[PDB]
């Protein structure tokens, strides 16, 4: 019940007054069950009865083998100061250590067990109607953390934390995790000692006014906690079920791709590429979207890896931490986090929002951040790239980039750079003076070149853009050239794309250019100011 | 001692910046530091009724220092430390032949902080895996890193430095945050002596100081240099014209038409075109405009300073500090000379700190950096080589430069 805990002082947001909300009378049958419960928790000191001296007020409702009392504190919540933010996010099972025993304890009636700051109790007042509605109303306030109030979770937390401290000191061999209204207590003491200490905790708590489950009612493993299966030596996601439907709604696609990523912390190889390409189409809310063909293969592959159940181990800090990365295709990567070879701590995927290597770097970041969060260190990495490849790319990349200690793993699809541009123009190679263009309104375009040997081309283009033709120009010079070619363009856009050494794209143009560049033996690409009058006479022909 | 009351800019609420997660090694270091500091009154544990927060980090000799990032709280109290208690910036510090930087942040830790202000200095030591709520402190004394601390303490500082200033009327002394910059035109050896005098003098008055030798004589806008070469090619002319054209955005007096006419006929890139006199005069006429400095280039103190850094390869970084595009107030270069000892993020971080130190000396303000690095990467590894007490503001670029040699 209400505890000898010291209250946390609360005040209202600056220059605000307490709620003075309206109370429209309700069912006479309701008004009955309300007072039956309302004066049964007054006798327990959770509420009191005050006169009309206080002007604030809030509304109260009923809901249902019995009834239950509810107070929409929305108007008060908007008016009370902000607090420390109740912890955002959850401990990941991958980052717990195997303890010989773990007991779960849920505190009964938590918020009602903690006193509410005295000089802020006036702002919790409500009125129970007198049926006749002209008959007078009985006024109550709260003496404890009201249900669903803004301050309740955060004050409750700090009361619990404080109450734990005296026991945490007498017993440094046990480990209490806090989560909302639960306590999770592990220990590596023989099951007799551990069961003795659990009862020591319950009694401790009970003397602070926090009821808690007896050994008879202490939950038994595996534990069904926050969508996980917590076995005393293994963890897994709870059973995940994917529907076989004919039609699919926007919402139905949202709920599916969620249950899949969820599954991907521990089921390796899961993909969501084509499945989500669909929702990205429009912001439709409940429109029906035809399952596309590629998506269908993805869902079939996901269904296959989900058919068998997969488990992860927990963390042992004495054994180092490893992360391994696989490329999957079309900008999809998978990785595993483990300490020994036959069970993973957890798994996951990265996706491209680009060069094959850049993406890898971004994935090593994603993992690195996640490791720091979950375990407090970074992994050593096993990576599908030759050290000489990496050293070449970063030394020449315009961003600074960091690569924690890593090792090469000769497990394809290896990650490679597919072509490199020449640093200086090629002697004994034809030089191409490309350009391109189009008309905003007309949407027709022209691309061509003019080489030093006097060769010249122009190709008409429909449904093109000043930028899409500037890349067509380059593709023309690659189609019509020997194994060594010098190309010259006035388009920074096109120079930018090619210099980025992209490995693939959705733009099929760029893919063809890539297959040309991988085919060529030596290409030097060079940039000159547009409309400056040096060999750019090729813009006249395209113009 | 009485507490200087600190009001915030009206309509501003205190900082609410989420705390980054940290390696276990650094959490452990922070818990150590704070247990000590709480023991000495410097900070106190606070409850949930305090909703503010300010990130904390751990940096480094062979010992861990705490470093609080008060960037948000500083902007939210700017009147207090810039308008109300402002510390004027000496325009002659940049002209000294030598400037040593002295850490004096330890002076603050004795001075109490206004009781009604402490709530906004909240910070949190995080926990691994979210296993526990987080340990919450707030400061009871002027905190290192806050801009109000030095402003509050300048009275005491002006007094403590009076005997030294009278004895050494030519030595300049500026206080930015937790550091004194002392410039002299003495011989390096005299300078280091005068500095140990000031250290001893500060020690005689109860100010501890532990244990960068900057030289703002070589600090200007460095000039853009065309490549000099014995022979010139079709391609060379083409790089050369491109560089000159971009400079036109800076010196509109770049006269180059006798070069465009140079190779008018589509020629191979390797064609070694010869030199025209009419052309070569447009090249010497242009190299001269390159020696002179810009026109209109002044420091507007109403505006913010902007730094852009480019990676150059082989351990070389270039930088420009400007306020408006193309009107450079200063440009320069950095080079870390330790291979098999230095890596990219170390260089960018040392670069960032040298540019800030320069900027404090020249202007008493810090620039906002345009960093060439992935946001998440930088938010993970900057503390590993951060050695300064302040933190400038930053943002990240994703568009690369056109020609890096355009700046060196
Ligand atoms: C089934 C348990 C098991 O046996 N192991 C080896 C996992 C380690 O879990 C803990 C370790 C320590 Cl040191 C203390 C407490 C531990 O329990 C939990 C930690 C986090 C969240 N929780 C939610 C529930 C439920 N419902 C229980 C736990
Ligand atoms: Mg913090």
């Amino acid at each position: 019940p209400i505890s000898p805990i010291e209250t946390v002082p609360v005040k209202l947001k600056p220059g605000m007054d307490g709620p003075k909300v309206k109370q429209w009378p309700l069912t006479e049958e309701k008004i009955k069950a309300l007072v039956e419960i309302c004066t049964e928790m007054e006798k327990e000191g959770k509420i009191s009865k005050i006169g009309p001296e206080n002007p604030y007020n809030t509304p109260v409702f009923a809901i249902k083998t019995k009834w239950r009392k509810l107070v929409d504190f929305r108007e008060l919540n908007k008016r009370t100061q902000d607090f420390w933010e109740v912890q955002l996010g959850i401990p990941h099972p991958a980052g717990l250590k195997k303890k010989k025993s773990v007991t779960v304890l849920d505190v009964g009636d938590a918020y009602f067990s903690v006193p509410l700051d005295e000089d802020f109790r006036k702002y919790t007042a409500f009125t129970i109607p007198s049926i006749n509605n002209e008959t007078p109303g009985i006024r109550y306030q709260y003496n404890v953390l009201p249900q669903g109030w803004k301050g309740s979770p955060a004050i409750f937390q700090s009361s619990m934390t404080k109450i734990l401290e005296p026991f945490a000191a007498q017993n440094p061999d046990i480990v209490i995790y806090q989560y909302m209204d639960d306590l999770y207590v592990g220990s590596d003491l023989e099951i007799g000692q551990h069961r003795t200490k659990i009862e020591e905790l319950r009694q401790h708590l009970l003397r602070w006014g926090l009821t808690t489950p007896d050994k008879k009612h202490q939950k038994e493993p595996p534990f069904l906690w926050m969508g996980y299966e917590l076995h005393p030596d293994k963890w897994t996601v709870q059973p995940i079920v994917l529907p076989e439907k004919d039609s699919w709604t926007v919402n139905d696609i949202q709920k599916l791709v969620g249950k899949l990523n969820w599954a991907s912390q521990i089921y390796p190889g899961i993909k969501v590429r084509q499945l989500s390409k669909l929702l990205r189409g429009t912001k439709a809310l409940t429109e029906v979207i035809p399952l596309t063909e590629e998506a269908e293969l993805e869902l079939a592959e996901n269904r296959e890896i989900l058919k068998e159940p997969v488990h992860g181990v927990y963390y042992d800090p004495s054994k180092d931490l490893i992360a391994e990365i696989q490329k999957q295709g079309q900008g999809q990567w998978t990785y595993q986090i483990y300490q020994e070879p036959f069970k993973n701590l957890k798994t996951g995927k990265y996706a491209r929002m680009t060069n094959d290597v850049k993406q890898l770097t971004e994935a090593v970041q994603k993992i690195t951040t996640e490791s720091i969060v979950i375990w407090g260190k970074t992994p050593k990495f096993k990576l599908p790239i030759q050290k000489e490849t990496w050293e070449t790319w970063w030394t020449e990349y315009w961003q600074a980039t960091w690569i924690p200690e890593w090792e090469f793993v000769n497990t394809p699809p290896l990650v490679k750079l597919w072509y490199q541009l020449e640093k200086e123009p090629i002697v004994g190679a034809e030089t191409f003076y490309v350009d391109g263009a189009a008309n905003r309104e007309t949407k027709l375009g022209k691309a061509g070149y003019v080489t030093n040997k006097g060769r010249q081309k122009v190709v008409p283009l429909t449904n093109t853009t000043n930028q899409k033709t500037e890349l067509q120009a380059i593709y023309l010079a690659l189609q019509d050239s020997g194994l060594e070619v010098n190309i010259v363009t006035d388009s920074q856009y096109a120079l930018g794309i090619i210099q980025a050494q992209p490995d693939k794209s959705e733009s099929e143009l760029v893919n063809q250019i890539i297959e040309q560049l991988i085919k060529k033996e030596k290409v030097y690409l060079a940039w000159v100011p547009a409309h400056k009058g040096i060999g750019g006479n090729e813009q006249v022909d395209k113009l | 001692i009485e507490t200087v009351p600190v009001k915030l800019k009206p309509g501003m609420d205190g900082p609410k910046v989420k705390q980054w997660p940290l390696t276990e090694e650094k959490i452990k270091a922070l818990v150590e530091i704070c247990t000590e500091m709480e023991k000495e009154g410097k900070i106190s544990k606070i409850g949930p009724e305090n909703p503010y927060n300010t990130p904390v980090f751990a940096i480094k000799s062979t010992k861990w220092r705490k470093l609080v990032d008060f960037r948000e709280l500083n902007k939210r109290t700017q009147d207090f430390w810039e308008v109300q208690l402002g510390i004027p910036h000496p325009a002659g510090l940049k002209k000294k032949k030598s400037v040593t930087v002295l850490d004096v942040g330890d002076a603050y830790f004795s001075v109490p902080l206004d009781e009604d202000f402490r709530k906004y200095t909240a910070f949190t030591i995080p926990s691994i895996n979210n296993e526990t709520p987080g340990i919450r402190y707030q400061y009871n004394v002027l905190p290192q890193g806050w801009k109000g601390s030095p402003a509050i303490f300048q009275s005491s500082m002006t007094k403590i430095l009076e005997p030294f200033k009278k004895q050494n009327p030519d030595i300049v002394i500026y206080q930015y945050m937790d550091d004194l910059y002392v410039g002299s035109d003495l011989e390096i050896g005299q300078h280091r002596t005068k500095i140990e005098e000031l250290r001893q003098h500060l020690l005689r008055w109860g100010l501890t100081t532990p244990d960068y030798e900057l030289h703002p004589d070589k600090w200007t806008v460095q000039p853009i240099v065309l490549p000099e070469k014995d022979s010139w090619t079709v391609n060379d002319i083409q790089k050369l014209v491109g560089k000159l054209n971009w400079a036109s955005q800076i010196y509109p007096g770049i006269k180059v038409r006798q070069l465009s006419k140079l190779l008018r006929g589509t020629k191979a890139l390797t064609e070694v075109i010869p030199l025209t006199e009419e052309a070569e005069l447009e090249l010497a006429e242009n190299r001269e405009i390159l020696k002179e400095p810009v026109h209109g280039v002044y420091y507007d103190p109403s505006k913010d300073l902007i730094a852009e850094i480019q990676k150059q390869g082989q351990g070389q970084w270039t930088y420009q500090i400007y306020q408006e595009p193309f009107k450079n107030l200063k440009t320069g270069k950095y080079a870390r000379m330790r291979g098999a000892h230095t890596n990219d993020v170390k260089q960018l971080t040392e670069a960032v700190q040298k540019i800030t130190t320069e900027s404090i000396v020249i202007w008493g303000k810090t620039p906002k950096f345009k960093l060439p690095i992935q946001k998440e990467t930088w938010e993970t590894w900057w503390t590993e080589y951060w050695q300064a007490t302040w933190i400038p503001e930053w943002e990240f670029v994703n568009t690369p430069p056109l020609v890096k040699l355009w700046y060196q």
